[PDB]
């Protein structure tokens, strides 16, 4: 949200947007679908409802991304009911639509029918670090060293007149 | 017995004198000078030397000509001016160890104590160290071959005492000192692979020639320890050494933040003075 | 006494496993991070001089 | 003139061009000379030396020094040492021959 | 350019002309509890607050009843 | 509150025992076990005034003793006490949650892997609540690395010492990087 | 003794100096409270001087 900048222009700018942008994370379908168009005046009068109409079915994808930030196994009552999505097929199906993204880490397994995931969010700390911040070293040193060029040449632009 | 020697550059400059006082005859043999030094401490320390007229034959190697009276007179007058140094050994400036050099060596093994031999080079085109200390010892051999005088390399360093540094450094004005940082590090880091390259390539090619075309006990036994230690590095799998590369790479990241941060601090006076000097000299120029 | 850090260890309830480990190089990230934070006021106070002198 | 200004000017392009690698040669060589004379005036400063005592600084970068023998000496001090070591009652240490100060000693 | 700030600010004056000091005072009802409190904390407190403004706001009073029932 | 040796009944503003009653919150939440053992468990000033109310001694000794089954049984008094107060009201949402995550970090610090049985016995709560708790405390609370339920057991990794001790500074490296991009914005204009 | 290698000496005749350490001897006898022996050249230490 607006965290580190305090000015009452962006504040009034998000004064309509706040209820829906807090309504992103909990992601309740039937309520927030009414909430958007309900007081929708200027953000839905801003034109052609495009990225909010992508938002309307991005709700369950960001919510199931919070499920990816939650535990591994997918239940048929608890988390399927919790995602307002009550069937064996659509659970593994739309979770599988998050699997075909590649943004996650998951293990499609059927032993008894329950779907696993290894859900490993382990960072590269003791996991191939040299190759990992290898590119960070090269890019960062190039930025810092072209900044070294940016403190070489403007002193040339200082001593040029004299 | 003796681990290392110290040879001062004065005697090798007297080998420049060996190549000065020739007089252009057409001989240019391995002219032997009488090496002087300090056998007193366990380390050997060469201070100075002189030379003696030495002749061999064209065909015969075993004809060789020295002098005892010249040795006792030059060493006598030298001991009269400086008795803090005594006779120690000798040297020939030829690149090659002749068969006769055991017998030429034997005269100074008799009258002097256990004498050291130094092989140096007539033309200093060798990138390697010109001086090699070869201890004159008889060693017992495992094959059962009879015991003979054997020249094992004693490691050497070339150092100057005090004034030789000053005079040499005044004569050069071309060499640069230690000078840690970019240049003196990175030049060793330039030619350094060439320095092991010409060593190894200079050795294994004619060595490989003496593999197929060689006999007469080339120390065939030291090939087993040689190739053994060479096979003590069997192209390491790096799997444990991965984290070592995280270690040197993380020290590298420390050098990243130090270089970036500290140079960015050097940017301060630059990016202040660039404005405040120019615009104020400008606005008070008119 | 792990919470008061009198020694190195960490426990377990499912497996009952004890693991003992240590971190010796403490003085790198300290001096690094404090060099960053002390250079913050250098750059920001520089921007106060330059934001003073331009606008 | 007008079309001759082109090819006339090209020679000034070349003559200003030739100053580039020249100023590269100077900027690479004279800093090597700077660490030459820098290390050479550094190796003048040697640790065997005599210790005197400071009495007064009569002007900037030149002062007087009481020797251990009691005779007062007039020495232009070395430029690298800042004004902290101009303390009037100090444990100053000159050279044994150069008789210029490298460092003062803590009492 | 910063002259394209001008029609965007005409939009801003239309936004301020939607409600005239109704949101400054009423939202200042929350700001008077929220002024000088660091608003990075008010995003976390607003996050879990608005999360539990729907249901189970205090709820620690209920956990003692969740002991025997769960 | 370190002057509480010298603080006194101040009827111009605030009673001394109410000064103790208000400083027990900022100490009780905002300070850790080296902080509490350093200042107040060492300090005799709270050792005097703990005899005034027996609840406060429970909220220090059972919290410090990490006994959740009694601390949550008694924490409702901190809840109802926590509201209805003049200067102490609007943050009552924050002290609760902050104290919960500080307690869960207190247990979860010395513990690598954790069954839900000993955990549910420890808190005296159903597993259904600690399920959504720490799931909200991965993203929302942001306490530790990812927790898994393939074995239905709390397992953290927490590689927060070795490499993360170095990578706490990449944030300031990027912020200084954008700040020297601002320094580049100073250039020529 | 300021540097562990290099310290202050006090001559019998009165002027004070600072000297180095010889590569042969070690820091055992080089601790303070030890009267020593020095050279005109390089101000080196060959050995110490035991008082009596």
């Amino acid at each position: 949200d607006r965290l580190q900048f305090r000015q009452p222009s962006l504040k009034r700018s998000l004064m309509p947007y706040f209820l829906l942008t807090q309504a992103v994370r909990t992601g309740n379908l039937a309520k927030f679908n009414q909430v958007l168009d309900q007081f929708g005046e200027k953000f839905q009068a801003d034109g052609t409802y495009t990225l909010i109409i992508r938002l309307r079915h991005n709700v369950i994808k960001t919510g199931v991304r919070m499920i990816s930030l939650s535990y591994s196994r997918i239940s048929l009552a608890d988390i399927a009911q919790k995602l307002q999505l009550d069937s064996p097929e659509d659970a593994e199906f739309i979770v599988a639509k998050a699997i075909r993204d590649g943004v996650i880490e998951a293990s499609i397994n059927h032993e008894k029918g329950y779907v696993q995931s290894k859900e490993m969010i382990d960072i590269y700390s003791t996991r191939e670090p040299q190759l990992a911040f290898h590119q960070r070293i090269s890019f960062c040193l190039d930025i810092h060293n072209m900044s070294v060029k940016a403190m070489r040449f403007p002193p040339k632009s200082y001593n040029k007149d004299l | 017995a003796v681990q290392k020697v110290v040879v001062h550059p004065l005697v090798l400059l007297s080998v420049v004198d060996h190549f000065n006082r020739i007089g252009k005859v057409g001989n240019q043999k391995r002219v032997v000078g009488v090496l002087l030094g300090s056998w007193q401490k366990k380390v050997l320390d060469v201070s100075n030397s002189f030379a003696v007229p030495f002749d061999e034959d064209d065909k015969d190697d075993s004809v060789w000509f020295l002098d005892h009276d010249y040795l006792e007179n030059m060493y006598g007058m030298f001991k009269k001016v400086n008795a803090r140094e005594r006779i120690v050994g000798w040297y020939h400036t030829g690149p090659k160890l002749h068969k006769n050099d055991i017998a030429i060596n034997e005269l100074m093994k008799r009258y002097c104590p256990n004498s050291v031999l130094v092989i140096i080079d007539v033309k200093p085109k060798d990138l390697g160290l010109p001086t090699e200390a070869y201890i004159s010892v008889e060693e017992v051999h495992d094959d059962g071959t009879p015991t003979s005088k054997t020249f094992e390399h004693v490691t050497s360093e070339i150092g100057a005492e005090e004034a030789e540094e000053v005079g040499v450094e005044h004569l050069l004005r071309d060499i640069k000192d230690t000078t840690v940082g970019t240049l003196s590090q990175r030049i060793t880091n330039q030619v350094h692979g060439l320095k092991g390259l010409n060593s190894k390539l200079l050795d294994i090619r004619s060595y490989l020639e003496k593999v197929a075309t060689g006999k007469l006990p080339i120390n065939h036994q030291i090939i087993y320890q040689l190739q053994d230690v060479f096979n003590l590095l069997p192209d390491v799998s790096l799997q444990e050494f991965v984290k070592a590369f995280y270690l040197k790479t993380n020290d590298q990241m420390v050098v990243v933040y130090l270089a970036s941060l500290i140079r960015s601090v050097v940017a301060l006076h630059n990016l202040i003075n660039n404005k405040i000097a120019n615009r104020d000299a400008e606005k008070k120029e008119g | 006494m792990i919470l008061d850090k009198k020694f190195h260890g960490i426990l377990d309830q499912g497996e009952g496993v004890l693991i003992i480990f240590d971190e010796p190089p403490v003085d790198k990230t300290y001096e690094a991070a404090l060099e960053t934070i002390q250079n913050m006021s250098k750059v920001v106070d520089s921007l106060y001089n330059k934001a003073k002198k331009l606008t | 003139d007008l079309y001759s200004r082109y090819k006339k000017l090209q020679q000034e392009l070349e003559f200003l061009e030739v100053q580039e690698e020249y100023i590269k040669d100077e900027q690479k060589n004279l800093k090597k000379e700077f660490l030459h004379a820098q290390e050479e005036v550094k190796r003048i400063q040697s640790i065997p030396l005599v210790i005197g005592q400071f009495l007064e600084a009569v002007d900037q970068n030149t002062a007087i020094v009481g020797s251990t023998t009691g005779s007062n000496y007039y020495v232009r001090i070395l430029s690298t040492i800042d004004r902290e070591l101009l303390k009037p009652n100090a444990s100053v240490a000159l050279h044994k021959h150069s008789n210029a100060l490298v460092d003062v000693l803590p009492p | 350019m910063s002259e394209k700030k001008q029609p965007v600010d005409l939009g801003l004056l239309e936004e301020d002309d939607e409600f005239e000091e109704f949101p400054a005072e009423d939202w200042a009802g929350l700001d008077e509890d929220e002024d000088a409190h660091v608003w990075e904390d008010n995003w976390d407190d607003d996050n879990v607050e608005d999360d539990f403004s729907n249901q189970l706001r205090a709820e620690l009073e209920k956990h003692g009843y969740k002991m025997e029932t769960s | 509150f370190l002057d509480t040796v010298s603080t006194f009944t101040s009827y111009e503003l605030m009673d001394y025992k109410t000064f103790v009653t208000y400083t027990v919150y900022v100490s009780m939440i905002a300070l850790e076990r080296p902080d509490l053992r350093e200042k107040v468990i060492k300090g005799a000033e709270i050792l005097e005034v703990l005899h005034s109310l027996p609840a406060v001694r429970q909220y220090l000794f059972s919290l410090y003793e990490c006994r959740y089954s009694v601390f949550f049984q008694s924490l409702a008094v901190v809840e109802q006490e926590m509201k209805k107060d003049w200067l102490f009201a609007p943050h009552y949402r924050y002290y609760v949650r902050e104290m919960r995550i500080h307690a869960y970090s207190q247990l979860l610090e010395s513990y690598r892997s954790l069954t839900l049985g000993y955990m549910a016995e420890a808190f005296g709560v159903g597993v259904e609540f600690i399920d959504q708790e720490l799931s909200r405390f991965i993203a929302a609370g942001r306490l530790h690395c990812k927790i898994d339920k393939v074995n239905e057991i709390v397992e953290t990794n927490r590689p927060d010492s070795k490499n993360w001790q170095y990578q706490e500074t990449i944030k300031k490296g990027d912020l200084l990087l954008n700040r020297v991009q601002k320094l580049s914005r100073v250039i020529n204009m | 003794q300021l540097t562990e290698e290099k310290f202050i000496v006090k001559a019998t005749n009165g002027p004070r100096y600072v000297v180095g350490c010889r590569r042969q001897l070690d820091k055992s006898k080089l601790k303070p409270g030890t009267r020593v022996a020095l050279d005109m050249t390089t101000l080196t230490i060959m050995r110490y001087l035991p008082r009596e």
